[PDB]
């Protein structure tokens, strides 16, 4: 496979005009490898019968075990930041217009990542972990006997932890396989450029693009090392360091920051099932944004007003999730949801002719 | 001939269904857990006005 | 004869065995002739979707009655030694 | 793959991508040959097993008889050791 | 025993040579057609007999299997290969690596190793 | 991993019938195995004579050294093999 | 020098299509409760395992309720005592191994949960060991508290001969003799090791028989397709039709 | 990859003259998949803090958990039987003479399998498990501080179990990857035939060879199901159902049947290191059997006397391992080792000319 490596790294041609926003994908691939490696190493010391006492044991007793603990937690935050920024990037340039297969391959990795991150959060085995999974699992209480089969008991226990751990161990490996389908489609279906059209200015990847990609990934590392060792940003809720009490709920029951958008959607809509369905809508609806267009154009490099409103809409929904369930927040959040629906309809609808 | 090759598939599918169902069945709450999830209250010996707690 | 040497060769009775070719003889044709009258090929095997249905529905019914038959066999062999066969007498 | 002479193709039609291995096992037949066969649906499918049964087992056994002397020698070693072990144990322990 | 095995298959000793050996392959390139035709037919009959667990009829077994019919061509092939070894392969040559489907370490066929897939 | 090796029932010589244990003069049932001990000892007479010889040899030792455990174990194994063939016939 | 191998006792469950003899299992538990349980523990055997398999549910409740189990903490943080229930394991005679060794002259009675399959010979080892207590071999003198058993490794075991005729009265009326009790307790301990033994064999019977039918179908298929190959005729200078 | 499947299964050509001994490889591939699948499922219920109590829990409490427990243990025995028979097959026909790359790829899988099986045996956490690893690890006590790093303590503990479990979980997945290199070399370097020479009688795999391979694998399944449900052969030592006692050794300390050959080699040679080196010799020496030959011949289809003596030599060495360390057995075992060396020298040495 040295001739396959040479055809996809050494003699792989890319346009010269790409920005640093085209370096995000490379960063995702590298940090993903780190998360898998640190996970395997952490499991050499972790105790699944009591995740609470395992983390303490790693941080205090293992030599340099604090590095493994904090890298795995903090690098998961970095995985979602970089992936979400990659999604925003793709939305801005409308790379899905012609490279839809690339978009589909990516969305599968997004769906897998959501499951990976959530179960991992449960493995901490703190107050938020226990109560977060208890709340989410009740959403499927409509389907008979489905909760009992998944949990393995009538309440979440170590039985549930043992089975979720296997999914957390294995699913990330499948995600890496899907990354190869993603790269296959990128190399066959050539990448988009900052300009709409296709132009003859490509250069080889190893001598030029890889050097620029390393410069970007080293710049992100300078920031990640500061967060890793000094916690300049609060990215992990403190409530997960409280021992589980099944009779007393914590002050608030919220997931990590990267699930806040979906958390607020549920907290806002009155009917539980409607909340779940709106969550389904947001991820699935963006898969067919360009499917109804009829004109010869990719809607690229206009003022991108709808795009900007959508990005701010994600940010505001994330902000509402942090706040308590105040009635006034509920009203405004509902307006944002309605506003988001209108924005998506603007994307979908084709234009008539004057 | 097609009966013989059909029978190979017939038996194979039956073995496959048994395997799948049996594996999924193992995820059901285990015999110890199902047993612990049922407590019988002997209302014998309680007195009017008494409150007792059962986990 | 010659067994166990470089002179080994097929004995006469093996040569006679291989001289019986049974050319033009079919002693099992009755079985296929009667089997064909079940019309399984016309009804089920010929069409792929019906071929699948035969395997699925046959496996369903076959598996159940196969289990049923051997459960009765087990009950007969172990007669008098099963928990259900020996109701327990409570001590006084 | 076979030799270069064997796999050298006469036709100029390109090798399909799903038949790469199939055409690496090509042979260059010298002098031609006539191949004949009949569909199994019009043949006896079990008689050949019975027809070939006695000669198959005769030739199998005569070939395996070559290992008669080696196996007997190993077996002779197996017996000596087993009874050398018994005598040693009794001499060292039994009274 | 070897003579009997050859006679049972109806093959010659020189038929038994495997063409995965390079000297055999180079010799087989230059054998005349009449020798080639009978060699192929004998080898085909042997494989049919062996596969079907049968032996050649004794009527056809009275021949000497150890006639060295390939000897003239094996010796020519060895001479050709020794000349090539000496005049063209007397040093470990440096070539650009993993280019044109070939590792660059000496083999001459494209896609003939795992690392050249 | 498991307690026993399975076999066909024809290989397992399970008692066809049950003979009740003998009763003592006092009226208490006597152990079937003890009743079978003298018989099985006779069937293992060859090993028993070898053990009996060892006892006499160690008896005629000025030193205290000497044991007959090895011969006794061979006799005991033989006697138990005899008991196993017939004991379950007397046990419910 | 390896321990004498047990003889092959003809237990009912040894055959392919045979179950555990429940009446013998019932008698085996009586022996264990009244004889073996004084020194040995069955940590991994629970009362619920016996419900609807050896005894009816009400009977098992009475057996469990006979014993007392330390349970807690209560609201004041104290440990209390309660009667047993179906969820409890079999009671342990001693609180820890050190206590067991002290009461047994430094010998630890092993837990009997898996002893039916933990020795070479399996169930046969238990039956043979219980009935393997003979007078010592001439020239072998055992320190007090050691007894001669032909099957225990080394020949000297710290277990007093546990079975004596008339030790217990069987509920079903079976005569109580040493050999009978050894047979029953061996049966019961075999069941305790693998209570799913009957389920395994019944399902195995269906699979094994079905696999034979599956072998015939693939064989017919294999014969059919290979007839095309094994009957071909390749000719060179000849032609026959 | 549907055109790669079609080129390696549908239109893959093999000689018609192969025996059922060519079906062994297919059986290894199928049973290997089963062992990986049943392992993953077993880990949904297994307790690594006490492997002894986990097995009991699976056998008694999990529905059909006895099937998972016994299949995983018994199928490991079947994996070694089939693999060893495949090795004997390759030795008999001297398939290594020209297809050495296939032989090398296979030996790597053999080396990995040895490690996989041994650590798995330790995960049982019985008397033999604890004492087996304690004895083997002492072989490397010569290398300073190496035992402490591997065990993670001064004696084997759950710390050692946690790290060995990760190797047991991951290494089998790497073994499956090496199976693809093995199949790649088999398909490129054509397989050997029962006859020495190469002949024009190949047929496609899916319609003929796969049907025959299924017939063989179904015949082996009829035997495996009998062992699985009724234990007709004692393939697991009973001593591993005794709880671990670090102060008292068991009656005998031996591995599974498939490690007996190497166990006896150590038990026989007086010096510990010499025993380890002779173990290294046996597996490595068979990699260069044909390297010194100079004649145009593959030594195929002679009376194979040396081969038969070697196979019986393996069987006799396996027999000596079962027996106690009696002095008389030690002497005979040493003769067998010397005899084995002479047999290998017969394989290696080229012949002079009269
Ligand atoms: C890669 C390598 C490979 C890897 C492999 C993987 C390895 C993984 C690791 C291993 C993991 C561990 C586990 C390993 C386990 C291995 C062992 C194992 O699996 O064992 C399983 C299993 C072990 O046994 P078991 O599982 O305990 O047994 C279970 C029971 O047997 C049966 O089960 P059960 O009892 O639970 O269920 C029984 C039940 C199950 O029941 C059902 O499923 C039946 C119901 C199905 C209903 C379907 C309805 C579908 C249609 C719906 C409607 C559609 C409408 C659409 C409309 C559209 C409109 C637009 O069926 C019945 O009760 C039977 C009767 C059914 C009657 C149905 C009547 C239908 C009426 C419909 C009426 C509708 C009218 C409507 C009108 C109104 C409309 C408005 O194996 C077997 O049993 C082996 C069997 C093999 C076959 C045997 C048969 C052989 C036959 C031989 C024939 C040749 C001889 C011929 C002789 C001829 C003489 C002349
Ligand atoms: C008490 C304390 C004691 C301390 C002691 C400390 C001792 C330290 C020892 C250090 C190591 C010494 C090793 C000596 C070996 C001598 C063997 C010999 O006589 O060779 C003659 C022999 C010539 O044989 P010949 O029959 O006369 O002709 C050969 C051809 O048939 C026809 O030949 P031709 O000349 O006609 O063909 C032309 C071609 C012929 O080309 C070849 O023969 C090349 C063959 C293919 C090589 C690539 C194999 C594929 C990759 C394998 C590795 C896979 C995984 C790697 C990554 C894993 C990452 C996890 O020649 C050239 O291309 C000439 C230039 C070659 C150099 C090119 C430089 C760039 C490429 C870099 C790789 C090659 C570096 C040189 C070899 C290094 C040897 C260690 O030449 C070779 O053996 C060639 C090298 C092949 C082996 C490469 C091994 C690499 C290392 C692998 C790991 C090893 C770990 C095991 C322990 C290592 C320590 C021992
Ligand atoms: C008294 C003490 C004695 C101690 C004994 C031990 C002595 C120490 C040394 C032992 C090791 C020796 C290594 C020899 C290296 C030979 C290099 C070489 O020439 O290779 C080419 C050569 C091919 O020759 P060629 O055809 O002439 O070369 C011309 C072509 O250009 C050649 O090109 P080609 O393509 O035809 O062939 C290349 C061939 C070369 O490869 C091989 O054949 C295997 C070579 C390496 C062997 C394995 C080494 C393992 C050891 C290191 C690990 C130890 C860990 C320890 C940790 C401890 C922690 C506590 O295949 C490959 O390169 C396959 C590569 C596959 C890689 C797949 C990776 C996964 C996919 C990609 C990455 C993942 C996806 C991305 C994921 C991203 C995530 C986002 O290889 C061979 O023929 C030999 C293969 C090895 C045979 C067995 C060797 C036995 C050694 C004797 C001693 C054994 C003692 C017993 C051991 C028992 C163990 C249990
Ligand atoms: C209550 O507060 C709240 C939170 O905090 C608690 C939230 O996080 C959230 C948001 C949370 C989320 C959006 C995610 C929640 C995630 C959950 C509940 C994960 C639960 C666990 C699972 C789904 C594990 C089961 C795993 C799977 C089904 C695999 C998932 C991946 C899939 C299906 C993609 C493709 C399929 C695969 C990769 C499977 C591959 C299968 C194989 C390899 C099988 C092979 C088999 C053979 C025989 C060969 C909300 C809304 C909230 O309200
Ligand atoms: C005492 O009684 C006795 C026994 O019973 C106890 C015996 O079994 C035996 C025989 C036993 C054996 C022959 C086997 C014994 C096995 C043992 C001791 C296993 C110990 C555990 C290990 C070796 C685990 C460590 C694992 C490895 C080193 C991997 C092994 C596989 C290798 C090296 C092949 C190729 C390498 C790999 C597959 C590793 C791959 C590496 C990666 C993917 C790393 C990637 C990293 C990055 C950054 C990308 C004897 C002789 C005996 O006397
Ligand atoms: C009731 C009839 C039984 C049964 C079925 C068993 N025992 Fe005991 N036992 C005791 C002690 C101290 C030991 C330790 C071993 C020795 O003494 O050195 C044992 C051991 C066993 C075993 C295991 C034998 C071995 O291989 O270690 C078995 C299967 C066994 N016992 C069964 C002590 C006692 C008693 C105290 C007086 C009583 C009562 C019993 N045992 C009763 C039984
Ligand atoms: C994209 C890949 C993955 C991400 C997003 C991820 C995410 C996380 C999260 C958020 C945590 C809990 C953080 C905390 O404790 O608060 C966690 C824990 C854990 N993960 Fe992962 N994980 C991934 C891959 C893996 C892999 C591949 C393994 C093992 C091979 C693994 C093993 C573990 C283990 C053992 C824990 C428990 C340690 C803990 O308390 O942090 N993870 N994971
Ligand atoms: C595990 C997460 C993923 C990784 C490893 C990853 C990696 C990559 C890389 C390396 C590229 C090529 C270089 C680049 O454009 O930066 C890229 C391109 C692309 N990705 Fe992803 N991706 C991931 C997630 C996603 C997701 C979730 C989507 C869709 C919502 C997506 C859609 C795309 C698109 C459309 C392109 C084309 C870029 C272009 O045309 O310029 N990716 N990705
Ligand atoms: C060729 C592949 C493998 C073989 C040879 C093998 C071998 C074995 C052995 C012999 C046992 C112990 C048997 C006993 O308990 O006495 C075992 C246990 C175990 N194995 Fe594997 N194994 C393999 C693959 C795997 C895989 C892929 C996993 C997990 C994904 C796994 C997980 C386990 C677990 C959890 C246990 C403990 C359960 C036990 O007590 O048996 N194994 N292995
Ligand atoms: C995980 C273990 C392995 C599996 C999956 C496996 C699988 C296979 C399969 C499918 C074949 C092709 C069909 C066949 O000939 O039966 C084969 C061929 C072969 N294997 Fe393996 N193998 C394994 C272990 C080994 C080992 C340890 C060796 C060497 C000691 C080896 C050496 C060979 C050789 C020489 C051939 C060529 C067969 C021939 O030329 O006819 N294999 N193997």
């Amino acid at each position: 496979f040295i001739l396959i490596i040479k055809d996809n790294i050494i003699l792989y041609n890319i346009n010269d005009s790409i920005n640093y926003l085209w370096n995000i994908g490379y960063i995702i691939m590298v940090v993903m490898i780190v998360q898998v490696i640190t996970g395997i190493i952490i499991n050499l010391y972790m105790n699944i019968n009591n995740g609470y006492k395992g983390i303490i044991y790693i941080i205090k007793e293992i030599y340099y075990g604090y590095i493994l603990r904090y890298i795995h937690n903090n690098n998961s935050t970095l995985i979602y930041v970089v992936v979400y920024l990659h999604i925003i990037r793709n939305l801005y340039y409308k790379t899905y217009y012609y490279n839809i297969l690339i978009w589909y391959s990516g969305m599968i990795m997004l769906y897998q990542l959501i499951i990976i991150g959530f179960i991992g959060y449960i493995l901490g085995w703190g107050q938020l972990s226990y109560w977060g999974i208890t709340v989410i699992i009740n959403l499927i209480s409509g389907i008979p006997y489905l909760i009992l089969l998944i949990s393995g008991n009538y309440y979440i226990t170590i039985v549930t932890i043992k089975r979720l751990y296997i999914v957390h161990f294995i699913l990330p490996i499948i995600l890496i396989y899907v990354e190869i389908i993603h790269v296959y489609y990128i190399h066959y279906l050539i990448n988009n450029n900052i300009v709409e059209y296709n132009v003859n200015n490509k250069i080889i990847f190893n001598n030029y693009i890889l050097v620029k990609d390393n410069n970007g990934i080293i710049f992100i590392l300078n920031i990640f090392i500061l967060e890793l060792n000094n916690n300049i940003f609060i990215i992990a809720d403190n409530d997960n360091l409280i021992e589980i009490n099944i009779l007393v709920t914590p002050i608030h029951i919220i997931p990590e920051w990267y699930y806040l958008y979906w958390y607020s959607i549920l907290k806002l809509l009155p009917n539980k099932y409607s909340g779940l369905y709106i969550v389904v809508n947001s991820i699935s609806i963006i898969n067919i944004l360009s499917e109804y267009k009829i004109v010869i154009s990719e809607y690229k490099n206009y003022k991108n007003i709808i795009w900007y409103n959508q990005i701010i809409q994600y940010i505001s929904m994330i902000y509402i999730g942090i706040q308590l369930p105040i009635i006034e927040y509920i009203n405004y959040g509902r307006y944002i949801i309605i506003f988001n629906i209108l924005l998506l309809i603007m994307y979908l609808y084709p234009k008539k002719k004057k | 001939h097609y009966f013989a090759t059909g029978m190979f598939g017939l038996i194979g599918l039956a073995f496959l269904r048994g395997t799948v169902v049996k594996v999924v069945h193992g995820l059901w709450p285990a015999r110890d857990a199902i047993a612990a999830g049922v407590i019988e209250v002997d209302l014998r010996g309680i007195q009017p006005g008494q409150n007792f707690v059962v986990k | 004869s010659g067994f166990g040497t470089s002179y080994a060769h097929d004995p006469k009775w093996i040569e006679d065995w291989m001289a019986r070719k049974r050319v033009g003889v079919d002693r099992m044709d009755w079985f296929f002739r009667a089997f064909n009258r079940l019309r399984l090929y016309e009804l089920f095997f010929k069409s792929t979707p019906r071929f699948y249905a035969f395997m699925v529905i046959g496996g369903l019914l076959g598996s159940y009655y196969w289990s049923r038959f051997w459960e009765q066999y087990w009950i007969r062999v172990n007669k008098g030694r099963l928990y259900k066969d020996v109701p327990y007498v409570y001590p006084p | 793959p076979n030799t270069k002479r064997d796999i050298r193709r006469l036709g100029s039609y390109p090798v399909p991508p799903e038949s790469k291995n199939f055409w690496r096992g090509r042979f260059q037949v010298p002098g031609g040959q006539i191949q004949q066969g009949v569909s199994p649906m019009q043949q006896k499918i079990f008689f050949q097993w019975w027809w070939n049964l006695p000669t198959r087992y005769f030739w199998r056994f005569t070939k395996w008889s070559d290992f008669l002397i080696p196996s007997l020698m190993w077996y002779t070693g197996f017996l000596m050791c087993k009874n050398d072990v018994e005598e040693g144990t009794r001499s060292r322990y039994w009274y | 025993a070897l003579v009997a095995r050859y006679r049972g298959m109806g093959i010659m000793a020189d038929d038994a040579m495997n063409d995965k050996d390079m000297i055999v392959e180079r010799a087989l390139d230059i054998i005349p057609e009449d020798i080639r035709i009978q060699r192929y037919r004998r080898m085909m009959r042997g494989a049919v007999l062996a596969g079907r667990k049968l032996h050649l009829p004794l009527e056809l077994q009275n021949y000497d299997p150890m006639v060295p019919y390939m000897a003239p061509y094996i010796e020519e092939a060895k001479f050709q290969m020794q000349e090539e070894q000496e005049l063209l392969a007397y040093h470990p040559w440096d070539r650009r690596l993993y280019t044109a489907g070939v590792s660059g370490f000496g083999e001459t066929s494209m896609h003939s190793t795992f690392l050249t897939m | 991993a498991r307690a026993y090796c399975g076999r066909f029932a024809f290989m397992l010589d399970y008692p066809k019938s049950y003979h009740p244990p003998r009763k003592n003069e006092d009226g208490d049932y006597v152990d079937p195995r003890t009743d079978m001990l003298p018989k099985c000892a006779a069937e293992c007479s060859e090993w028993l004579t070898e053990y009996n010889a060892c006892v006499q040899r160690i008896k005629m030792r000025t030193d205290g050294r000497g044991n007959c455990q090895g011969q006794y174990e061979e006799f005991a194994m033989c006697q138990d093999h005899c008991i196993a063939h017939e004991l379950f016939h007397y046990l419910k | 020098k390896d321990p004498p191998s047990p003889p092959d006792w003809p237990f009912w469950f040894k055959a392919f299509s045979h179950c555990h003899d429940i009446p013998s299992c019932r008698r085996g538990y009586e022996v264990y409760r009244q004889v073996c349980a004084t020194c040995h523990a069955a940590r991994f055997v629970c009362f619920r395992h016996m419900v609807n398999t050896i005894y009816p549910e009400n009977r098992v409740k009475q057996l469990a309720a006979s014993f007392d189990y330390e349970d807690g903490p209560n609201d004041r943080g104290e440990m209390f005592t309660r009667p047993g229930n179906l969820l409890d394991p079999f009671p342990s005679p001693y609180p820890n191994e050190e206590a067991a060794r002290f009461a047994n002259q430094g010998a630890s009675p092993p837990d009997l949960s898996q002893q039916a399959a933990a020795h070479h010979g399996g169930c046969d080892y238990i039956m043979s060991l219980l009935t393997g207590y003979r007078d010592p071999p001439a020239g072998v003198s055992l320190r007090s508290g050691l007894y001669y058993n032909t099957y225990f490794p080394g020949g000297a075991i710290s277990m007093p001969p546990p079975l004596n005729d008339g030790a217990i009265e069987y509920e079903d009326g079976t005569p109580a003799v040493a050999s009978q009790m050894a047979k029953d307790v061996s049966q019961f301990l075999t069941w305790a090791q693998d209570p799913q033994h009957d389920e395994r064999k019944l399902i195995g019977l269906k699979m094994s028989t079905a696999a034979l039918v599956w072998l015939f179908s693939i064989s017919v298929w294999n014969r059919h397709v290979w007839t095309m190959i094994k009957t071909r005729r390749i000719d060179f200078t000849k032609t026959v039709y």
